[PDB]
RNA sequence: GGUUGCGGCCAUAUCUACCAGAAAGCACCGUUUCCCGUCCGAUCAACUGUGUUAAGCUGGUAGAGCCUGACCGAGUAGUGUAUGGGUGACCAUACGCGAAACUCAGGUGCUGCAAUCU
RNA sequence: GAAGACAUUGUCAGGUGGGGAGUUUGGCUGGGGCGGCACAUCUGUUAAACGAUAACGCAGAUGUCCUAAGGGGGGCUCAUGGAGAACAGAAAUCUCCAGUAGAACAAAAGGGUAAAAGCCCCCUUGAUUUUGAUUUUCAGUGUGAAUACAAACCAUGAAAGUGUGGCCUAUCGAUCCUUUAGUCCUCGGAAUUUGAGGCUAGAGGUGCCAGAAAAGUUACCACAGGGAUAACUGGCUUGUGGCAGUCAAGCGUUCAUAGCGACAUUGCUUUUUGAUUCUUCGAUGUCGGCUCUUCCUAUCAUACCGAAGCAGAAUUCGGUAAGGUUGGAUUGUUCACCCACUAAUAGGGAACGUGAGCUGGGUUUAGACCGUCGUGAGACAGGUUAGUUUUACCCUACUGAU
RNA sequence: GUGAUUUCUGCCCAGUGCUCUGAAUGUCAAAGUGAAGAAAUUCAACCAAGCGCGGGUAAACGGCGGGAGUAACUAUGACU
RNA sequence: GCCCUGAAAAUGGAUGGCGCUCAAGCGUGUUACCUAUACUCUACCGUCAGGGUGCCCUGACGAGUAGGCAGG
RNA sequence: GUCGAAUUUGGGUAUAGGGGCGAAAGACUAAUCGAACCAUCUAGUAGCUGGUUCCUGCCGAAGUUUCCCUCAGGAUAGCAGAAGCUCCAGUUUUAUGAGGUAAAGCGAAUGAUUAGAGGUUCCGGGGUUGACCUAUUCUCAAACUUUAAAUAUGUAAGAUCCUUGUUACUUAAUUGAACGUGGACAUUGAAGAGCUUUUAGUGGGCCAUUUUUGGUAAGCAGAACUGGCGAUGCGGGAUGAACCGAACGUAGAGUUAAGGUGCCGGAAUACACGCUCAUCAGACACCACAAAAGGUGUUAG
RNA sequence: CCUCGCAAGAGGUGCACAAUCGACCGAUCCUGAUGUCUUCGGAUGGAUUUGAGUAAGAGCAUAGCUGUUGGGACCCGAAAG
RNA sequence: AAAAGACUUCA
RNA sequence: UCCGUGAUAGUUUAAUGGUCAGAAUGGGCGCUUGUCGCGUGCCAGAUCGGGGUUCAAUUCCCCGUCGCGGAGCCA
């Protein structure tokens, strides 16, 4: 047929960034180093040249599954199909950027997590969610088995 | 086409040099005579008519242009060796021969 | 001109087309000129201000466009002079019309291939003119109020869109407009 | 009252009148013989002080630029959702949402570490 | 008799070789050709999308150029418009100020960046070899591409680092065989040489680009099928084409409207033309004409009427209104031209009404000629002469009879 | 090949076709002589008819044009 | 709104038909009726939950071409 | 038409299949001729048309994407099913970035109108001033492609901790984390569901709704998002694949939807009122037409 | 399962199974000891891609059946050579 | 034994 | 109407590598020659209109205007 499929065509909106985070990207954002398992959009910044991902990856989570020298290898999942594979991404850390999100989640769960075991101590707020977590649970926990559980969903079998 | 120059210095693949050393760089036309070869199946399917697979090759397509056609030799040890793709014509070679500059005039 | 009725171009076709590039010649603007009468004159002379507004959301003809302001204009020259009051159009005409131009008996049908095929080769102008927007806004003195209105009706069999007459408030009236000095 | 190292948020810090870090917490000027820049000590690369607050950094003070809000415009334009009306095109209706100007306001920066001061 | 190591025969080599033979002879495509590119592949929009997204959709590029147009670092900051300088206009030039991405960045597009990835100066070769996690390819499918390494090796650089080809988003060739490269394996008693076979890699054509060795004609035709696709009839649409309405610029001596009437504009019809591809390719008989019927109204005449630029009077325009509308010449013609007639010699439909009625002149088989084109076969919406008309009515429909 | 007669049948050998002489010069096969050589394999003396390189050839297929300017009126254009 | 005017077509009249017009029109409210295999329920056949002893029971779901499988 | 000659013809008789035979049409060679006929190879092969024969149950389609001498087919995913194995899915809310399209900014800019007002450059007349053309600059009507803030809206991915020891690690004999282990401690939803082998019909769709893109348009072309038809009965709508109601084992009783109640035709000639008098008119969607112009002293506001 | 407490449950102890990890045996690719010392045969160790081995250990045989290629290949249909 | 053309005016 | 193909001084036509434009004729200029003319010396372009790219465009794109050839099917 025709014309491309293609990886830069429709980046007009996306690859461009405001009249504010217009000019040079800061170095600092270069330098950042990060733990596996932190939370990262990924989302490229115009104003960084190289690194970029495909272009129809952005606006994705993903976590930060290791790293391989100065770019960091991200997992996150795309759609539609069958069997469809989860993907890993070598992309920067000048185009990944921290997730607030869960930052504040973590706090506040772990927050609240100190009141309450003052609470298990001499309280009763509960009580039903106190019975399945004492009798629950280990794994260790912390595993990949419950990686393909979650996988298996992702190809859907109604949408198809 | 290109000017690269014929003497260079770049490093050896090979295992007896394994450092940056002089090379020759030249094309390499065709080569064949021995027989043991498609020629040999060729005379065997050209005896009466055919010679059947022997027949492609030409007529022509045509297309403009080759890919980069290169032996880098070693004048160390005299090992080599062989490059990867690139597109040139054509290629231009003179054994020595800057593509300088300079100036003024022209 | 070369028929057509406006059957073919008063709903609102098109993502548009009119861009540069995409488009090297094509036919005029036949709009004589947009504002008229004294145009060595400011608004604010004028004590009366008159509007012509649609009822219906279209693409108006340039030939339609001219040929309702000109017989809207003989009107206003010949009752109340050459040096009259003030008239502004308000739609320009720069929306670009993509037809087809009359193929052949070769039986060359469109010779083409079988076809059409974008890239149709311009016919001219027509301006957008959508609900409630507002054709001709008139500046004039209400001992010429009568003038314009039937200026303004002689306009109206010359476009094919619905269109009300109409006497304007803006910012102001045309004196809470006038006080601060 | 904080000058300044190193930064971060990076249009609340772009631009154009004029007051201030300063008798031993600056910039300048002077040695520009020279390592050093050359095409000129200008650039720069170096060694230093008559002293001077004029610029410099930055602090003091005013507008166009701009973010952020309040105020109408007042839920207006537009919009997924379910549907009535219109000759057509087109419109409305309930269900959830909601931009443009206007004028007024805040700010001619912020924040953190240290060289840490008369 | 002639002749004689020739010639002729046997065999082979080169050249010619549609006589003959076997074959092939490009896809998309608002019919297939023709024309072209939308055969590989990138863009900016389409695109409502995270991703994936069509049309011969819009606009628009790539099949190169390059050892500097790679690398790195130090050092500088633009295009520019004003001013300034005899001459100089193109006038560089140089100078000063003001100058944030409007410049530069080989090349589309768009994006993107200010001690920069830009500009300059030096120094240099890492445009190295090996392996490539993974993405794009493509969601699993290759080449290719890219983003990251680690080993091997160097550069510059102060060094950290950077540097896995070209501002960024990424810039293309499988497969035999060949060539070449590596150090090594290998070819049947032993033993010695040659040249084979092969390991991993690179290069040599395939742009019919995830890959064939490759031209037409058929009107002498043939076959399998298709209404998946044309000519057609019907249908849809109605640009066109016919006709109407509104408005009324204007002209009509003066006077919009006796009459004529532009621009513009809304309609209506389905009877020209196109468009389509719904229907029919186990078959709808073509145009035209004849003749027989029934109809329509947008009425040419007749009847009744209105207006007039109606004196009469020929008349012009228009309303109501569907109860006649010649015969001929040319042409196959429809159409039309043209002649005398007439009250006037209207237009339209009924499968372009009408082949189980006729006709058969044209279109449109098979033979032939000419112009033109084609090497040729043979072709033309080029012209021309000749060139076929099957069926015994079951049902229905109805003239008539019972 | 053309088409009784009768008057006549003009120009064009560039392409294609065909052909002519080629005792001498560049291409042109094999066996074949030579060179390296254990073999063969590479290469090299030597050329036929053919390409070239030159003449003939249309009652051989066939072919027989392109823009301007220009009359002591204008139109045409003998002529440059 | 209504309505006429704009408003012309071909074998024979219709809004499905007759064709009523303070409606049998059309709009505004409103009462009562009618009406599917729907929904509910009764009985019961398959599957699956299952239970229980070659057999019995509970409740849910349950059109079907190409087509797969399984019993007859 | 020919008919005394290239005439006519009888017998005997020559020439046989890319051959014969031809005053050459591709005519003729025993009803067969752009290549006889007979038999054989043959049960050629045909992405092509047609057909393929008993019941039942549970489930139940695809007409899409890549490749392909490929588009009337293959191929491979895509979409179904069986046979078993093993015991998690979703959603507001939070956070991210993004469609878009309206009025500013950049770039383009038709393109007016334009006052005020500095400066071009020419000549040309008069008493430095001061007529004459270009043109900054603050400054004004709407369009279009970027971008803010988009507003939107679908989206659209995303929802364990500690201590102890021991090991590693990249990075100055230098500083640190983060790895891995070993051991102990303490924590609105509901079967929508994981994996495997093998299997089939494509690999030609259609309509509507919404958002479109081409096309005058179209019972058009070509996308997106979804439902239906295909493969879905039954009830409504005159008829009528995809309009409404509705998803269907059997049978019955009840009551309803959609939609209807003058008659045909269940069921009202219902009730309150108002307009209309043209037979308008008995009509969601629909081959349901009716406009510009709309008069208008029709009625009403 | 047991140790339990018992209509819950954890901690040990043993592991199918699947996911995750390492580790080895050949192939390559690279240092190559011990060394013999004409010659060169080969421990160690690592990186790699692939293939193999252990908790990823098992068939073969016939049977009735399905698919696939085939042979005419479900049947017929053509002009054909 | 020859390069070379026109011609155009006043009883 | 599609696809092909062009255009340069008064006129016909050569030409380029992106930096450079010609010829021939026709004319205007003398001298020849009784006088004109032939001859013989001398002379002189917005490269069709158009916008764009670049350092630099006659030269490289894009469009029109005109003049040309080539198509034209089954009705």
């Amino acid at each position: 047929m025709g014309k491309s499929h293609g990886y830069r065509s429709r980046t007009r909106y996306m690859f461009q960034r405001d009249f504010r985070k217009h000019g040079a990207v800061h170095l600092s954002t270069y330098l950042k180093v990060y733990k596996v398992g932190d939370i990262v959009d990924i989302k490229a910044n115009g104003s960084i040249q190289k690194g970029m991902p495909h272009k129809f990856y952005q606006g994705k989570t993903g976590v930060v599954y290791n790293v391989t020298k100065s770019s960091v290898g991200v997992i996150i999942n795309k759609m539609v199909g069958n069997r469809y594979l989860e993907k890993r991404l070598n992309l920067r850390v000048e185009h990944i950027k921290h997730s607030k999100c869960r930052q504040e989640f973590l706090e506040r769960v772990k927050a609240n997590a100190a009141k309450r075991a003052e609470a298990k101590a001499q309280g009763v707020a509960v009580q039903l969610k106190r019975q399945p977590a004492q009798p629950r649970e280990s794994r260790i926990v912390s595993t990949e088995g419950n990686v393909p559980q979650t996988l298996a969903p992702v190809p859907y079998e109604t949408f198809i | 086409m290109v000017n690269v120059p014929k003497t260079r210095k770049t490093y050896c693949k090979g295992k007896t040099c394994r450092k940056h050393t002089q090379h020759k760089v030249t094309q390499y036309k065709a080569g064949k005579a021995s027989l043991f070869a498609q020629g040999k199946r060729r005379y065997d399917r050209k005896q009466s008519g055919f010679g059947g697979q022997t027949k492609p090759v030409f007529h022509k397509k045509a297309k403009t242009t080759k890919k980069v056609v290169l032996r880098l030799e070693c004048v160390k040890c005299k090992t080599r060796a062989q490059l990867t793709l690139k597109r040139c014509k054509h290629f231009e070679l003179g054994g020595e021969k800057k593509q300088k500059g300079q100036a003024l005039q022209f | 001109m070369a028929r057509r009725p406006a059957r073919c171009y008063r709903y609102q076709k098109n993502k548009p087309y009119p861009k540069s590039r995409y488009n090297r010649a094509v036919p005029d603007s036949k709009i004589r000129i947009y504002d008229l009468g004294k145009k060595k004159a400011t608004v604010d002379e004028f004590p009366l201000c008159v509007h012509l507004v649609s009822n219906e959301l279209e693409q108006l003809s340039s030939e339609a466009l001219e040929a309702a302001r000109i017989c809207a204009n003989k009107y206003m020259t010949t009752v109340s002079g050459r040096d009259a009051f003030h008239l502004r159009v308000r739609v320009h005409p720069f929306h670009v019309l993509r037809i087809n131009k009359m193929l052949s008996c070769a039986g060359a049908d469109r010779l083409q291939q079988g076809m059409r095929g974008a890239w149709g080769k311009p016919h001219g102008l027509a301006a957008r003119v959508d609900i409630g927007q507002i054709i001709f806004s008139v500046r004039t003195k209400d001992s010429n109020k009568d003038v314009v209105v039937e200026g303004l009706r002689r306009a109206r069999y010359k476009f094919p869109g619905q269109q009300k007459i109409i006497l304007s408030k803006k910012w102001g009236f045309t004196n809470l407009d006038r006080p601060e000095y």
